């Protein structure tokens, strides 16, 4: 089994460190597909992506929103990139009308005659897939954190009353599975100060966790730091700037496009997001924000 | 009279009543307001000004959409070369749509004119005395730049006609203007007052037909109102008339007493506009 000697820290005041030295997480979110190859996890296509991100100065990848190919864990081990390996998107509530996503399987039980191997089978699929991922990569030096979800309360129907319990259970499952790494998630409701997000962030912190906030700005990073002094935080998802390659005849997305493309100037982002200079400006200025995971490194299908 | 293609040489109305009452033949309508072809003739005939005129007006409810929602954009100019631009609604930056250059022709007696001979020219030769682009519609501004044969810009203060058309807002305000702000107190002299209907930003709303009412007071009398609309049977001697295609006119005549003339143009729900005409005596 491949291994590497290394340790990390997350301080609520000064952020992240590797082997005793402070390091700023300069990260990107990356989906699994390889473009014109589709979803095929070709090792070289994978390695080329990382090489291209490294030349950008990136030093960390968030595997949004699902375990990576083992090949991607192999390259970062070798290349010296820090991986945050996220296991889930939704939890036990399906998103975006996607009635066949993992939202419908998350809470289901595993059948006795189902001889599938990999993780623990005594509870739900959620625990099986979570521990199966942790089992494959528990020794991977690149992996610094386990992310347990992403915008779990977003684009769903029904009450969210149940999520702080589901959250605490996933955290307990992970701490028991591997004690050497902090667990985390990416929550987009912290900026909206949902009671349930406060409760979940506290459970994260109590268990040696790290709270990733999706799409906070400078003003919202600061309140989090004020009202929750015990939390160590970072931008789990940031910017979401929207641009075409090589388009210059307008400098904004301020008007409605007509050629199905967008400006290449950094003045274009979604309504919940921020232009690249703005999402980085907010993070670099604040020692208590360990880093950023820009949505995205590469375009995806 | 002669309202061809609604003409009739005996008695009886043509089409439903009110029927077209005046001609459509004129380069200029009855009220003295130029039609678009006016600037074609100007690009061809007037050697003392420059011309750069764009049609159509650029609102969705007045344009024609052909193949691919392409709107036929026409430019009348005497300039050597034209660059055509588009500016999105609410933007400050334009992009180059197209660029076309004329070719100069000379007759045996020395007369010269211009025809477009580029690759996408019209198969009908006379239509190349002007320039045409097919532009997909989108809210905003179509603008043009004109250049001489030395590729030197011909500035806007040296050019007549609409070098830009833009998507307007809803009718907001009247804008009146007297062609002569002082006239003779001889009981004959006239002042022509052009009233425009524009949105909040002074852009003429191209299909505005707001009924405008004129209030004249002072040393003068209203003697006519007009809009040049053929089917409009409203009295010329009224104090009110619908605007047509954004414009309406009032005509005021002096008295034989020196003084001033106050004219206010009003329309419902619209900001009103006022002018003042002074009348000077005779020795
Ligand atoms: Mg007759
Ligand atoms: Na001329």
């Amino acid at each position: 089994t491949e291994y590497g000697f290394r340790w990390t820290g997350f301080d609520a005041t000064s952020g992240f460190s590797l082997n005793g030295e402070k390091v700023k997480l300069k990260g990107v979110s990356m989906h699994h597909d390889q473009g014109s190859l589709g979803a095929v996890a070709n090792r070289r296509a994978i390695e080329r992506q990382v090489e291209i991100l490294q030349k950008m100065g990136v030093n960390s990848i968030r595997t949004t929103h699902n375990p990576a190919a083992k090949a991607l864990i192999d390259v970062c081990n070798e290349k010296g990139v820090l991986v945050v390996e996220e296991v889930f998107d939704m939890w036990n509530r399906s998103k975006n009308g996607n009635t066949e996503d993992y939202g419908k399987w998350f809470g289901q039980t595993i059948a006795g005659d189902n001889a599938v191997l990999g993780g623990d089978k005594d509870e739900t699929w959620a625990k099986f897939d979570l521990t199966s991922t942790i089992n494959r990569d528990r020794n991977a030096p690149s992996v610094i954190m386990w992310s347990l979800g992403n915008e779990m309360m977003e684009g769903i129907s029904g009450s969210v009353s149940d999520f702080p319990a589901t959250s605490a259970k996933l955290v307990a499952w992970t701490k028991a599975a591997d004690s050497t790494r902090p667990m985390t998630y990416g929550d987009n409701k912290i900026k909206a100060n949902w009671n349930e997000s406060n409760t979940m962030g506290d459970n994260l912190t109590a268990n040696g966790g790290v709270v990733g906030t999706n799409y906070s700005d400078g003003a919202n990073y600061d309140k989090i730091r004020t009202t929750h002094p015990s939390w160590a935080i970072y931008g789990s998802e940031t910017a979401s700037a929207i641009n075409s390659r090589g388009i210059y005849n307008r400098t904004t997305g301020g008007a409605q496009s007509s050629d199905k493309q967008l400006t290449s100037y950094d003045n274009s982002a979604v309504g919940w997001g921020a232009v690249a200079s703005s999402a980085w400006y907010d993070v670099v200025q604040r020692d208590f924000v360990a880093g950023t995971y820009v949505w995205t490194g590469f375009d995806y299908l | 009279g002669e309202p061809t293609p609604w003409n009739g040489t005996g008695s009886g109305a043509v089409g439903s009543w009110p029927s077209p009452k005046n001609s459509y033949f004129g380069i200029v309508d009855t009220a003295g307001f130029p039609k678009d072809t006016y600037y074609f003739y100007q690009s061809q005939w007037n050697d003392d000004v420059h011309t750069l005129h764009i049609l159509p007006a650029w609102n969705e409810n007045v344009v024609a959409k052909g193949s691919g929602n392409k709107v036929p954009v026409v430019v009348y100019t005497d300039a050597a070369k034209v660059k055509l631009y588009f500016t999105p609604k609410g933007s400050t930056e334009k992009r180059l749509i197209g660029e076309k250059s004329f070719t100069k022709k000379t007759t045996a007696a020395g007369y010269t004119y211009q025809v477009y001979e580029g690759t996408d020219k019209d198969s009908t030769a006379h239509k190349n005395m002007y320039l045409t682009w097919n532009v997909p519609w989108a809210e905003g501004t179509i603008s043009a730049e004109a250049y001489d044969e030395n590729n030197r810009l011909i500035p806007e203060g040296s050019t007549e006609g609409n070098a830009s058309v833009t998507t307007t807002g809803k009718a907001a305000k009247l804008k009146a203007d007297a062609d002569r702000k002082t006239i003779t107190a001889d009981g004959k002299d006239l002042s022509y007052i052009e009233v425009d209907v524009t949105d909040a930003n002074g852009h003429i709303v191209p299909d505005a037909a707001n009924r405008v009412t004129f209030d004249v007071k002072g040393a003068g009398k209203l003697v006519g109102v007009d809009n040049g609309s053929s089917p409009d049977h409203d009295s010329y001697q009224a104090d009110n008339r619908k605007a047509f295609s954004g414009k309406v006119l009032a005509i005021v005549q002096s008295t034989k007493e020196a003084g001033e003339i106050t004219v206010t143009a009003k329309a419902d729900g619209l900001q009103s506009s006022t002018v003042k005409i002074a009348t000077t005596a005779v020795p």
